[PDB]
């Protein structure tokens, strides 16, 4: 139903460098009732389970570093990292947490 | 802390069925929603469905509903993912996650380690 599109798919980065990822949704994820956008970002290292980075499109999970900033509204969202670190090389997924069925984007893999 | 313990890897022949378990530690599933996500070598994740251990109500994805069955045993704090008639396309990693329903809002924070299922 709700299609999640992320770009770019692959991204060669260097430590200290800044990176911006984009995730566009099929339909709006903004709940006019609380003005909150039901979009969440994930991080996934190989052979590891998905990790919650940000929910409500901009609220950081208890634990994640500030260098992880999420923003956007309704249909367009983006993930940002000021001066990417080494342990920041995983795959990032955005997920529609608004309505059923839950859908994830294909993700963006940060490369060396 | 809280933890979602998952069963070991599986290797089944095409046509056979399979049961996966997701035991919860540090909380009673009777207060959380147990979801199941599938991930093929590809990378993209796919929601399969959820269940309410309290009421026993389920919710599958249209493409999975006719293949997956999510069962729950409160007496053992365990949730199950029953997969029928396997095919190559079923070869993937299956994670189990939880969501606290008794609360304004709470994302899919904790996840199981994921149990790999290879058919071919």
């Amino acid at each position: 139903d709700i299609v999640m599109t992320q770009s770019p798919s692959s991204l060669t980065v260097t430590a200290g460098e800044k990176v911006t990822m984009s995730c566009k949704s099929s339909q709006s994820l903004l709940n006019s009732g609380n003005q909150k956008n039901y979009l969440t970002w994930y991080q996934q290292k190989p052979g590891q389970p998905p990790k919650l980075l940000i929910y409500w499109a901009s609220t950081r999970e208890s634990g994640v570093p500030d260098r992880f900033t999420g923003s956007g509204s309704g249909t367009d969202f983006t993930l940002t990292i000021s001066s990417v670190q080494a342990e920041d090389l995983a795959v990032y997924y955005c997920q529609n947490d608004y309505s059923y069925p839950l859908t994830f984007g294909a993700g963006t893999k940060l490369e060396p | 802390e809280v933890q979602l313990q998952q069963s070991g890897a599986e290797l089944v022949r095409p046509g056979a069925s399979v049961k996966l378990s997701c035991t919860a530690s540090g909380f009673n599933i009777k207060d959380d929603f147990m979801h199941w996500v599938k991930q093929r070598p590809e990378q993209g994740l796919e929601w399969i469905g959820r269940i309410d251990p309290a009421n026993d109500n389920t919710k599958y994805a249209p493409k999975f509903q006719d293949k997956a069955t999510i069962i729950a045993d409160t007496s053992s704090n365990t949730a199950y993912l029953q997969l029928s008639s396997l095919t190559s396309e079923d070869t993937a990693v299956y994670y189990c996650a939880r969501r606290e329903v008794y609360s304004y809002y709470s994302p899919l924070d904790v996840w199981g380690a994921g149990t790999t299922v290879t058919v071919p």
